[PDB]
RNA sequence: GCUCCACACAAAGAUGGAUACGAAUAAGGCGUCCUUGUGGCGUCGCUGAACCAUAGCAGGCUAGCAACGGUGCACUUGGCGGAAAGGCCUUGGGUGCUUGCUGGCGAAUUGCAAUGUCAGCGUGGGGAUAAAUCAUUUGUAUACGACUUAGA
RNA sequence: AGAACUGGCGAUGCGGGAUGAACCGAACGUAGAGUUAAGGUGCCGGAAUACACGCUCACAAAAGGUGUUAGUUCAUCUGAACUA
């Protein structure tokens, strides 16, 4: 109890070695990481992994992510690659619930009509089971 | 996209919300604004009070009866700044300004319908923080609208009733939201996960 | 089924106009779900049908229609100019216009 | 969504078969002819029987410029 | 616009029985070629007595970036005239190229000091090769060790006219 | 307002669903821990593109397999809602539905598009009920008006 | 005051200028489709509640600001006077 209550508000922080999800550009939904910081707006992003070319960017175009790793000051392409897989951020990312969502609507987009009909009949059955089982107590 | 949107005023501004509500009227989407007291405006309470009074000193010399009027209940201030943006001379506007229904608070039966907001008129987003603003219900109380104390008394009623419902509902959901977990991992669930859900 | 709608819905807005002179040749249409021109490009050319009632039964049914096409995009937000055969009455600005799906070329 | 037509005859009819001037029992006959073989083909796919029974319609929020058929 | 930076070399015309003059060279920063040659005349009239027709122009180049992904620091000497004659100025600019700095400088000159594109004359731009030669505090503000800040109250732009979310910054 | 006869509508823009805490936004939900905290743990958000609902002649007629569901309608208990409450939940039977599963018969000829469907009611003249008015009287009113009494 | 030249109005519509003899474009047969000038794109109203970096809280001319941002030149360990 004598431990203080001051807390917490832990947010995402610009810093070297932070994977950012680029939301508009030729990337448009990929990952990169922050090599190094220019100023309150402009930064320098890249990863050779997901293909994003290394470039300046104005933070408007790009959303941070919970995920980061460790990385030198002003690293380079090859480096950021080696550290990248070294950190296994792709696994980590895709494991998350977030990336599950992006992948989700991505696929729901691709549903062929007939597929979508499958989805109808199934959800009818599954629904019916949950309703059966529930409301018995 | 609903037949009738029930829009919330809390945390919004006037000018921006006003414009939007307007144009949406001219395209024929019915609207019921609610909780007008809660509305906000740029500028400190001073500046706004001054502009309003400087609108209180505009009258007609021969007689006040058909000259500039003055309105108080925030619904009517909002309504004003909105109706200035519709052409109410023509039959277009007059047919629009009938599609708009403003309230103060949340009168029935709009409590029980889902309220929505307008993300481009919100104060929290628009105004830069650390910069003065004004709440409407205050201003309108200081221009003579008397009923503010009642409004609170009514919301402190609704909000209680509200909180009860929202409780039970959530509680109920815990069943279903947990129940689904047993219907998970089954074949059909495996598929519905493979078919994109 | 419950919902037989085969047609996107929409709103009629204005006639094309200058700031002063309107030009009631070509109605301007708002479409539900199209936010952007490259979404429009799909719709250009479908058949819009404005549908309403007449209390005097004409052909044996009181529901009447004007037809027409959808010609070209309008503005960046995805308004789309349509031209009917007999121009829309201007009684209806902001009334629900139906956009069918055919001619169908994909 | 494809199927197999290959086990079905074709040429038995063309524009003239549909030229015109109730039902002509011949027409019915051809109907059953293609009927059998074709349905028997369809039964090779799950639900694809029903999927030709039910109608099609846009549901709410559907955006035919985003759809893939 | 996007700037491009032109090496420019005048031969300005050799007089009778006089060969091959001194081939003046300048680095102009324009948004396209013709603007450059426009300037190179413009300044070169001033920098000593010549005239547009009297002279000539030879070489033109787009000098690309040296190493475009190296974050680099610069300082810049400006000559710009308002209301009266100029005051030669100096700044530092932290960016990813020469062009990006020059641009940002222009936008700034427009944002406060109020002198337009005719008036501004780049004197010299230089990269700061070591650190600690950086005087301006706002620049070396970012030169610290282990630098971190959050999104200053993230402003999301929703693309509809309705949200049901009561959205949050986060 | 009711009853009778004669005769007229019907026995500013729909087509799945308007889908409900509140409060901050330099922060909050949700689950959970334990003493009950201004607590611990997890986690979520970065769109409603969501969620439910959705098959059947515009949605027929018929066979069962499971399961005691879900759903309609009308009877029906009970309680809540007076900010415009006219809304919501709920209990109990019957009635129909079922697509959770598998059946069988029907559709054309509307001929290759030109929605092609599926939002008791006033008239005018009787009979009757209760009025109100003119008129008459009065005077607190008054130019006319208008107003106030009394007249079973 | 009349001095000169040189335009525009007088005989003249059309787009914009919130409105106008002097302003910005623009030559007037009737129509169809396209593209622009000028001016604009919160709503009234057709068109980006676009993107970007910044500044501020709405003829009087010299000014005052223990305003605000950026610079100029002098000297210590930040100061002074100024410029924008």
């Amino acid at each position: 109890s004598t431990d203080s209550i001051v807390k917490a508000s832990n947010w995402r922080l610009v810093e070297v070695g932070r994977v950012v999800l680029i939301k508009k550009g030729q990337s448009a939904g990929k990952l990169a990481a922050i090599v190094e910081i220019i100023d309150q707006k402009k930064v320098l992003i890249d990863g050779p992994k997901a293909g994003v070319p290394r470039q300046a960017i104005n933070l408007g175009q790009v959303v941070l992510t919970p995920l980061t790793f460790a990385l030198p000051r002003g690293a380079r392409t090859a480096t950021v690659s080696k550290k990248w897989a070294a950190a296994a951020v792709c696994e980590k990312w895709a494991a998350s619930s977030w990336a599950k969502k992006i992948a989700q609507r991505e696929r729901r987009a691709a549903l062929t009509d007939f597929e979508r009909f499958q989805v109808m009949v199934l959800r009818k059955q599954k629904r019916y089971t949950v309703k059966k089982a529930l409301a018995k107590a | 996209v609903e037949p009738v949107v029930v829009i919330d005023g809390k945390g919004h501004l006037v000018g921006r919300l006003a414009s939007v509500v307007a144009k949406q009227l001219l395209n024929g989407q019915k609207i019921v604004v609610v909780r007008a007291e809660e509305l906000n405006i740029s500028g400190e309470f001073f500046r706004n009070k001054l502009k309003y009074h400087d609108f209180l000193r505009k009258a007609t010399a021969f007689n006040k009866t058909r000259g500039p009027f003055h309105f108080r209940a925030p619904s009517r201030i909002f309504y004003k700044a909105l109706r200035g943006m519709v052409s109410h001379k023509t039959a277009r506007g007059k047919a629009a300004l009938e599609r708009l229904k403003v309230f103060e608070g949340i009168p029935p039966p709009y409590d029980k319908k889902k309220r929505v907001v307008v993300p481009q008129a919100l104060r929290v987003l628009r105004l830069k923080p650390g910069r003065k603003y004004t709440t409407l219900g205050k201003l309108s109380t200081s221009v003579g609208w008397k009923y503010e104390d009642v409004v609170a008394k009514l919301e402190a009623k609704r909000k209680v009733s509200s909180a009860e419902y929202y409780a039970k509902k959530r509680a109920f959901t815990k069943k279903v939201a947990s129940a689904n977990a047993t219907a998970a991992e089954s074949d059909v669930a495996k598929q519905l996960a493979a078919l994109g859900y | 089924a419950e919902s037989h709608r085969l047609y996107v819905k929409g709103k009629h807005l204005s006639y094309q106009r200058s700031k002063r002179v309107n030009n009631p040749n070509v109605s301007l249409i708002k479409i539900e779900g199209v936010a952007t021109p490259q979404d429009a490009q799909f719709y250009l050319g479908k058949r819009i049908a404005y549908v309403y009632r007449a209390s005097k039964e004409v052909r044996g049914s009181k529901i009447r229609v004007m037809w027409g096409k959808v010609t070209r995009t309008h503005g960046n937000s995805g308004v789309v100019r349509a031209t009917f055969r007999n121009n829309l009455p201007a009684k209806t600005f902001g009334a629900s216009v139906r956009i069918f799906l055919y001619p169908s070329n994909i | 969504t494809k199927v197999s037509v290959e086990g079905v005859n074709v040429e038995k009819f063309n524009v003239e078969y549909f030229a015109k001037e109730e039902i002509k029992a011949e027409r019915v006959e051809d109907q059953k002819v293609v009927d059998k073989a074709l349905i028997a083909e369809i039964k090779k796919t799950p639900l694809l029987k029903q999927y030709l029974s039910a109608s099609f319609s846009l549901k709410n929020g559907d955006k035919p410029h985003m759809l893939k058929f | 616009a996007h700037f491009k930076e032109y090496q420019v070399i005048g031969r300005r015309l050799p007089t009778e029985s006089v060969p091959e003059p001194k081939l003046f060279r300048m680095r102009i920063f324009a948004s396209n070629e013709v603007i450059a040659k426009s300037r190179y005349w413009y300044f070169l009239q001033k920098l000593h007595k010549v005239k547009k027709a009297s002279g000539e122009i030879v070489s033109i180049n787009q000098i690309n970036e040296a190493h475009p992904t190296k974050v680099k620091n610069f300082g810049v000497w400006v000559r710009y005239d308002s209301r009266s004659g100029t005051h030669n100025m100096y700044k530092e600019i932290r960016d990813v190229s020469r062009v990006a700095a020059v641009e940002t400088l222009y936008q700034d000159m427009a944002a406060r000091h109020r002198a337009r594109f005719r008036s501004i004359h780049i004197l010299k731009v230089a990269e700061i090769e070591k650190t600690a030669d950086v005087k301006r505090q706002y620049v070396k503000q970012f030169l610290t060790k282990d630098l971190k800040f959050p999104l200053p109250h993230r402003v999301q732009k929703s693309t509809k006219t309705f949200s049901y979310k009561r959205p949050s910054t986060f």
